[PDB]
């Protein structure tokens, strides 16, 4: 998994792979690690993948509670606390390593948040397997002021050196932003840079090929 | 079987279109203190060879005798030592690859990761690495332990494949590697700001580069960065 | 992590490096170890980030809390808050956590909490893994009731020192200044204190 | 404690066909979630129409190679440059592996070529030297997902003639060279999606009584 | 691995499976386990597949070398002594190997020979070896009578493997079969169990369990 | 392990029992019953650890009969089944776990029909012609597999069984001594108590 | 000792044109010994499929459990589930038990009753999802039936050629795993009618 | 263990062996013989690990039979006895130790007399009128510590020894197939072929 | 254990502690660290007293024999003959040797020869449980050439602060000057340098 966050000048972008895996196999050639945790508060997510999904939704089904009990727009540093302090209260068991960003009205955000529940700030920020070398080319490249498509690219390049040099790391590139006045944008599969070739000959079996004992219809209406 | 102790991190290295280039910093670590500032990490075999190595200082200092042992020994009733019967990479590569094996597979290791950078005779370019356990392989760029996971990814830009060697110049080259030097410094933790760089051009012979630092490093955004997540003073 | 703080004329001053390291990775190289629990009472973290972190999000709530039914804590008070919370929980918990504050009858204070959860009222201490090799330096270098550029001063070789040395400490020097005057927040580049 | 042993990924395939026979492997070197190399072959042509490949720990790959290569030496200067048999070589081949029965060359090891009836042929081993001679074998990383597939392709398993009610079997008309190149092809694509170590580039190696050909092509690099 | 060896009127009978596995994962429905020491004897193999294919090879050279030097066809008693010996040699070295020397001799007549890496070397009339051992024993066992005709005896063999192949996840493939005589052994084909199964069942009515 | 089999026939399910107990290094008792009664027309069989055994058994025995006063009436094999592997797969994930393997045999008065449940201490439960717990299934399995067919009377089944036992005094390590056989059928449950030489 | 791999057993589904299938083993063994060759992994519920791969006893026991919520989930709804519902009730079902699951890799498939849409998608043992428009595969023998897959497999196939395909890659798949065969099903589903076939396989 | 006993009467010993050769689940072979002659009047029974017991008794049985070729006499037990204690003594202590248990049973043609040795892998060697190695020993030394006398008759021996069989199959857990009788005396050693019945 | 050795204008200064442990008690107290393998090449020892005296006495072995066939050794050669020793068994030793020496065309040198056995050749170097204290002191107070005076002070204020942090130190602080001149001891005692 490869996961990024880049702060711009008006607002945060998000990026991820699609990638999962169990060992060496891959389990999903194109899941989604962006998370909505409201509207305009998205999280990525690294580690185990129905962790970072299932603690995504509770504290997502909170904030969404806690902001009609208010009546106001959910923070980003709301859904810091209360995921951080329900990571803590399970001592790392639950395998969450997530990147949690969004505009609210107090500004945009970046954060993120480790299995063990300490957290982060910053302006540029990677999680993951390909953790490394996404941070190799945000140190490369970021810098103070970038525009929203600067952002776009920065974030979308991060992700690709995860895909081509990490082996748990592959696929497509989904990107959310989150522009301070705007409705956030979430680019599912915004880049797919690994399409399958055309396999060379079609396996379609001759009809009778396969070897049958019996047969029958089943019945589904009650 | 034994235990690194006081140890040297990174090399990184890629070639270009005339030859190659190859850098590691200047620390000897010991554990997490950075007790030794003035390690060269980078030894040259002749003056179309350089060997970086990285792991144990005191194997490195030992496969560094090996070394001049060998050049003093090819010099022995050679006399074109210094012409077609000098010593190539491949001949030094062959035979530390060998030395590593042989140890590993007696139980008693270098414990080191290694990277001959040099140009052929015939003017090939030659790029390649062994381990402790005797394993070896080539690609347009190589790296030791961190910086095969920062260092490749940014170097293999510059060179993806093959056919991107020969459109890569020396000044993109050794941009892109003291770039990478710079991303280590501010990632590994056992490294040090002080470094050293090898050129090893077909036409231009072997440059060798001490003392380099790592310039340019931005630092300024880390004014508005304060407390971690709710703290606004 | 290389953190400590000292008394002065003035007041007191805390500092620390800002890097926070995952074995041999340095997972943030612009961390803010420097943590507001109340408005003139602060604290260093070294240990465990979320265990740190977590410790002084509760004692932060209840110095707020103190303050709403009783008024104004004291250093000393905030010092048992986390004495109270790293002693009673010291079997899950990592943390080396100093504290300084500043008030207006005592001026200057510090407190340190080392990882058996005891409590030590000293002039200045250092803590984290790089405090061990300026343990010479500073007990040569430290006077009591420096002036605040002295004091800045002595911070700044001694960490500038204690980052050279760790591989677990470097980033940034970060400062805080505590006096009847307000809060200060100082910050000093590698260029800087590395040529000291 | 120091493991004198390490994995490299990769995985090979060998396939005979009548009069000829061929053995591919993927060109990636891997170390965890690092990958060492993109292109490093890992299939050799030993001489005397013998190609031949082990997989697994490198080190002990390349060692067993290069003692087998010099055992094609030496057997040239003992026997006045007589042509080492395929079988003969299968047999020396495990020799040099049992000879370390106690501390074993992990790799599993393929040699291809023509029999001395002029027809294709394919040999495996055992980390420790059991062999059998076979129609068509994997071996390596992914294996267990190009095996099956061979057994439908190559040997028709499970396949059976249309309407004849699962009686007769479908017929063993044998595969020529473009044909099996195909199975060859589909096998890595399909193997490089699902399997994180492999990928970026296929080699293979014709054997046929004309000598030995290569063919290249690459594979996805994510 | 189910592979069993009987003595009978007729001599004897061996009949083997042909799956090699590694842990869950099926290596080989192919594998030859029984291994041609020479016209007149036979080995079986079970445990490890290398220490077994490796180690009677070399008994079958270091047979000839006997047969050579002392003019005269080595005897089954003393072909199962080389191996055993060799195999406790390695005593405690990690070798795992179950096999059976089967043989004919005119001095001795139809010999089996249980030799393991144990140690242990064992002369006796009915063997079976193998992950399937007890599924075949189950079989042959209760069908067994010194007064089988060479083609009954022939026939509960190929059937008490292909019980264990069913059985047994460890065995399968095909079934081989041998026949002793002092003239030597008689090779008595290749048997897929794939349909040798469906055959016996309908046939014989057995395997009645199962759905056809 | 103990030696636990059944067999189910044309009318009738039989069930084997062995009925040595050994502790370490004596035999005990050479006549134990490893069996108890749930209902008139329905038998279990039961093979594990030192406690847990009986323990369960008159559990289990319990709460059937306790049905059978509250309803007036015999659930069926099937159910007495179900409610069996309920209480194990409970059981695996509790505390202390019941480790106890049983064979459910019973007569189906309402489908006129003999029944074989078998079921491990995890709860997992198969129905089958003949079955076993402990390494018995390993030297009886491929005898049945080859010498069973379901229209069999309880007589050519009992002979099937002796065949069974024989091979096992034969080939098995531990002396059971011998087994007890019971028959479950439309009129209940029956002791073949000349079976030491059936 | 790896609870998954006690019984063995594997489970594979596949989209066709206007189609879904979904096939398993029936072997049950214990480690090397076989017990049972007529232990399905596929239930139903209304027009949706489960395939339950894994720890025999705790696959019992998950069709016991989808049975009883599907069941009182009619009763208040007054409509039977669908498949993306069931989906996410299977994974909330699964992640109930995080730190102690059922030790089974679940498979869901059928058409949405509503949108005539194919659907299938898989589960690990904690509930992640997995919803592919292609294959789900899940067992023992899944790496097999990976690559039989991701060879075999194409787009639209007819519900006649789908089950060719999805025999072949079961098949094939099971014949390289010790711990799967004995016999197998296949179901194959369009919006109007099942078919259930048996198919004939090695026995060994 | 496997059954090794040996009992000493008035002018003879009598050496009973298990026949069963069991090996993990299955029992392989129920006709084994246990025992080597060393010389005319001299057997020795075994019983340990797999390859060291035939391994030890055959090398045991050269070397004897060497000596009696070398010098044209037959060693006396006590004699035989003592260069096997010293076998083992030196076996304890090498790198790969024999775990070979042994009774030895010979007939003094000087002072004409039988005479009994019990020696353990350790090379601890006692003489007794009857002893046994593994657990065997633990419930026959009671019944001969009870019945037995110095000048029995071989056929009352060979009566005590059925008792000692009886008890055992009585009460250990394991089947031994029964046990392989020999005599050893002034006219030398043979084996009572019947006593499967006797 | 607190070692050092400095170099300076007129040669080479050793400086050790006096204090041998065997867990917390303190098996010797005025221990010599100090020892002499030629005329003027000396080291200081820390790690396992039996492997570094074992050690010694073999090196000096050496070098008497090398002398009688070849002459006096220079202190790169004793400096080879420890590293020689320590790296070839650094599987049974534990042994942080520090080599200083004499000459009369380098002046003064120093070898430092750390656990793994490797050499390093430096202006000064500190070792020992003691030396981690010291390493930000010495670093910001060493001078290159300093007088007799200003290195005898350097390396009695240096090793009065290790001793004061480590207990493994402590004792008197004994010193060995080497110079053309010749060699001298010297020795300090608790109650000189505990007050600096
Ligand atoms: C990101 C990849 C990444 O960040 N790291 C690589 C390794 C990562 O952990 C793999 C992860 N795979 C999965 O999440 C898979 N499912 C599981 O790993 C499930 C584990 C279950 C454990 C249950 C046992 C509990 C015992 C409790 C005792 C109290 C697949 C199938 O989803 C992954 O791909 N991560 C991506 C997002
Ligand atoms: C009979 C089966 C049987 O009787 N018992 C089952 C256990 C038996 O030992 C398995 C045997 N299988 C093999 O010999 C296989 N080969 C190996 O297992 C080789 C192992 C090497 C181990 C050293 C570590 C190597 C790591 C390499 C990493 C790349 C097959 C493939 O020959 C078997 O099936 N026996 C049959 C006859």
């Amino acid at each position: 998994t490869t996961i990024v966050g880049v702060k711009f000048n008006n607002g945060v972008v998000i990026a991820a792979d699609t990638r999962s895996t169990q060992g060496p196999i891959v389990a999903d050639k194109n899941c989604a690690k962006l998370h909505r945790i409201s509207p305009k508060i998205w999280c990525a997510g690294a580690g185990t993948a129905a962790d970072t999904e299932a603690v995504t939704q509770l504290i997502g089904s909170n904030i969404e509670l806690h902001s009609l009990y208010t009546s106001r727009e959910p923070r980003v540093v709301s859904a810091l606390q209360m995921l951080k302090q329900h990571l803590f209260k399970y001592q790392g068991h639950i395998g969450a390593y997530l990147i949690v960003a969004g505009v609210d009205p107090t500004g945009s955000h970046l954060f993120s948040i480790h299995a063990h529940g300490s957290t982060d700030v910053g302006y540029y920020l990677s999680l993951g397997s390909g953790s490394l070398a996404a941070m190799a080319v945000l140190e490369s490249h970021w810098k103070q002021d970038l525009t929203k498509e600067e952002a776009i690219k920065l974030a979308s390049d991060a992700i690709q050196a995860g895909i081509w040099n990490d082996l748990g790391s592959g696929s497509n590139v989904d990107v959310c932003v989150m522009e301070i006045g705007k409705d956030a944008e979430y680019l599912r599969n915004y880049l797919t840079p690994n399409v399958r070739e055309e396999k060379q000959k079609s396996y379609k079996f001759p009809r009778g090929t396969t070897a049958v004992l019996k047969e029958s219809i089943v019945n589904i209406c009650d | 079987t034994q235990q690194p102790i006081v140890t040297g991190t990174s090399v990184i290295s890629m070639k270009y279109d005339n030859g190659v280039i190859i850098a590691a910093d200047n620390l000897g670590s010991y554990g997490s203190l950075l007790r030794f500032n003035g390690v060269e990490r980078l030894i040259p075999v002749g003056d179309n060879t350089v060997v970086g190595i990285s792991g144990d200082i005191s194997d490195m200092q030992h496969i560094e005798r090996l070394l001049k042992d060998l050049v003093t020994e090819n010099a022995y009733d050679n006399p074109l030592a210094d012409a077609e019967e000098a010593l190539e990479p491949s001949y030094i590569f062959e035979y530390l690859a060998t030395v590593m094996y042989q140890r590993r597979s007696k139980m008693n290791p270098l414990w080191n990761a290694i990277i001959v950078a040099g140009v052929q005779s015939n003017g090939d370019q030659f790029l390649r690495y062994v381990n402790l356990l005797g394993v070896t392989y080539s690609s347009p760029t190589l790296a030791t332990g961190f910086g095969a996971h920062m260092a490749n990814p940014l170097l293999r830009k510059v060179v993806d494949r093959e056919s991107d060697i020969p459109k890569t110049t020396v000044q993109v080259a050794e941009e892109a590697i003291v770039n990478a030097m710079r991303v280590l410094y501010y990632r590994d933790a056992r490294s040090s700001r002080n470094f050293s760089l090898a050129i090893i051009d077909k036409n231009t012979g072997l440059t060798f580069k001490k003392n380099l630092q790592v310039e340019n490093m931005k630092w300024d955004f880390a004014k508005d960065i304060k407390g971690y997540g709710t703290q606004k003073i | 992590t290389s953190i400590m703080a000292v008394t002065f004329k003035d007041g007191v001053i805390l500092g620390a490096d800002s890097r926070t390291t995952t074995g041999a990775y340095i997972a943030n190289r612009v961390t803010d170890k420097l943590t507001r629990v109340h408005d003139k009472i602060w604290c260093c973290r070294s240990g465990s980030a979320a265990d740190t972190q977590a410790i002084a999000d509760i004692v932060q709530y209840h110095l707020e809390l103190y303050t709403s039914q009783y008024g104004t804590p004291s250093t000393e008070t905030a010092a048992s808050v986390f004495k109270e919370l790293c002693y009673e929980n010291k079997d899950n918990l990592t943390a080396g956590i100093i504290v300084a504050g500043y008030d207006d009858k005592n001026k200057g204070e510090v407190y340190t909490i080392p990882l058996g959860g005891s409590v030590h009222k000293l002039p200045y201490a250092i803590a984290g893994s790089g405090s061990t090799f300026i343990y010479g330096y500073c007990d040569k270098n430290f006077r009591e009731n420096m002036s605040k550029e002295e004091t800045v001063d002595f911070i700044k070789h001694s960490l500038s020192q204690a980052i050279k040395w760790d591989g677990s400490s470097g980033g940034v020097i970060r400062m805080v200044v505590l006096t009847a005057a307000g809060v200060e927040r100082l910050i000093f580049y590698p260029d800087e204190y590395e040529q000291l | 404690q120091f493991n004198p042993y390490g994995d490299n990924g990769g995985t090979i395939l060998g396939i005979a066909g009548e009069d000829f026979a061929v053995l591919a492997g993927d060109t990636r070197n891997i170390t965890d979630y690092s990958i060492n190399s993109r292109y490093e072959p890992k299939v050799f042509d030993c001489g005397d129409n013998i190609v031949m490949s082990a997989n697994g720990f490198a080190a002990d790959g390349d060692a067993l190679v290069k003692r087998f290569k010099n055992s094609v030496k030496w057997y040239h200067f003992d026997h006045n440059d007589k042509k080492l048999s395929i079988n003969s070589a299968a047999r020396n081949i495990q020799h040099l592996l049992y000879g370390k029965r106690f501390f074993p060359y992990y790799v599993h090891t393929i040699i291809a070529g023509l029999d001395e009836d002029g027809k294709g042929a394919v040999y495996s081993f055992d980390p420790v030297g059991s062999y059998e001679r076979e129609q068509c074998r994997a071996g390596g990383a992914a294996a267990s997902l190009i095996m099956p597939f061979l057994d439908n392709q190559v040997n028709f398993k499970n396949q059976y003639e249309p309407g004849t009610n699962g009686k007769v079997k479908k017929p063993l008309k044998y595969l020529s060279v473009e044909e099996v190149i195909k199975l060859v092809r589909d096998s890595f694509t399909s193997a490089t999606e699902r399997h994180i170590q492999v990928g970026d580039g296929l080699e293979i190696l014709i054997v046929t009584k004309d000598g030995v050909r290569k063919e290249f092509y690459e594979l996805k690099r994510d | 691995t189910t592979t069993l060896a009987f003595r009978f009127q007729g001599g004897i009978i061996v009949a083997v499976d042909s799956r090699a596995t590694a842990g869950n994962w099926v290596a080989s429905q192919t594998v030859k386990k029984v291994i041609e020491i020479n016209p007149f004897l036979l080995g079986t193999m079970a445990g490890g597949a290398a220490d077994c294919q490796f180690w009677e090879t070399w008994l079958g050279s270091q047979c000839r070398l006997h047969e050579l030097r002392e003019k005269e066809r080595i005897s089954v008693a003393a072909a199962s002594k080389i191996l055993s010996n060799l195999v406790y040699q390695y005593k405690g070295a990690g070798l795992s190997m179950g096999t059976m020397i089967c043989g004919y001799t005119r001095k001795e007549g139809p010999t089996i020979y249980y030799v393991d890496s144990d140690g242990t070397r064992l002369k006796g009339d009915i063997f079976c070896v193998g992950s399937g051992q007890t599924f075949a024993y189950g079989v042959l066992d209760s069908n067994y009578k010194w007064d089988l005709s060479v083609e009954d005896a022939l026939y509960l063999g190929k059937r008490s493997i292909l019980a264990a192949a069913h059985r047994d996840a460890y065995s399968g493939g095909s079934v081989n079969l041998y026949h002793v005589t002092e003239d030597g052994w008689i090779y008595h084909g290749n048997h897929d169990v794939g349909e040798l199964f469906w055959k016996v069942k309908e046939e014989e009515g057995s395997f009645n369990n199962v759905i056809g | 392990m103990d030696i636990i089999l059944g067999i189910r026939v044309q009318d009738s399910v039989i069930l084997a029992s062995s009925k040595a107990v050994t502790r370490g290094i004596s035999v005990l008792k050479d006549s134990d019953d490893k069996t108890r009664q749930l209902s008139p027309h329905t038998l279990m069989s039961f093979a594990g650890e030192a406690g847990d055994t009986v323990q369960f058994a008159e559990y289990i025995q319990a709460n059937i009969q306790l049905y059978s006063i509250r309803e007036d009436y015999e659930l069926s094999p099937q159910a007495v089944s179900s409610f069996v592997r309920q209480e194990l797969a409970k059981s695996i994930r509790s505390r202390r776990p019941y480790q106890v393997n049983v064979l459910i045999g019973g007569y189906d008065k309402k489908k006129n029909k003999p029944e074989l449940y078998q079921i491990d201490y995890l709860g997992t439960k198969v129905e089958l012609p003949y079955g076993a717990h402990g390494y018995s299934g390993f030297y009886t399995f491929s005898l049945l597999d080859h010498h069973y067919r379901p229209d069999m009377t309880t007589e050519e089944g009992l002979d099937l069984l002796k065949l069974c036992v024989q091979e096992l005094e034969k080939r098995m390590p531990m002396d059971f001594k011998g087994v007890i056989v019971k028959i479950v059928d439309k009129d209940g449950i029956r002791q073949v108590d000349d079976f030491q030489a059936q | 000792s790896d609870p998954s791999s006690i019984n063995g057993g594997i489970v594979v589904a596949m989209t066709g044109k206007d189609c879904v299938a979904i096939a398993c083993d029936l072997r049950l063994g214990s480690q090397s010994l076989g017990v049972s060759n007529k232990f399905e992994k596929i239930f139903h519920y209304g027009h949706v499929f489960l395939g339950i791969t894994g720890l025999a006893t705790d696959v019992t026991t998950l069709n016991e459990m989808f049975r009883y919520k599907t069941n009182l989930y009619k009763l208040k709804e007054e409509r039977a589930i669908e498949p993306e519902t069931f989906t996410q009730l299977v994974s909330s079902s699964l992640y109930e038990r995080r730190f102690g699951p059922y030790f089974v890799g679940p498979v869901v498939a059928g058409i949405n009753s509503k949108s005539g849409k194919p659907f299938i998608a898989g589960f690990d043992l904690i509930g992640c999802i997995d919803e592919a428009k292609d294959f789900i595969v899940s067992g023992t023998a899944s790496d097999q039936l990976f690559g039989m897959c991701e060879s075999l497999y194409e787009p639209n196939l007819e519900p006649e050629d789908l089950f060719e395909t999805i025999s072949q890659a079961l098949l094939n798949a099971a014949d390289r795993d010790a711990l799967s065969g004995w016999g197998a099903v296949v179901y194959i589903i369009k919006k109007d009618e099942v078919v259930k076939r048996y198919l004939k396989m090695r026995q060994d």
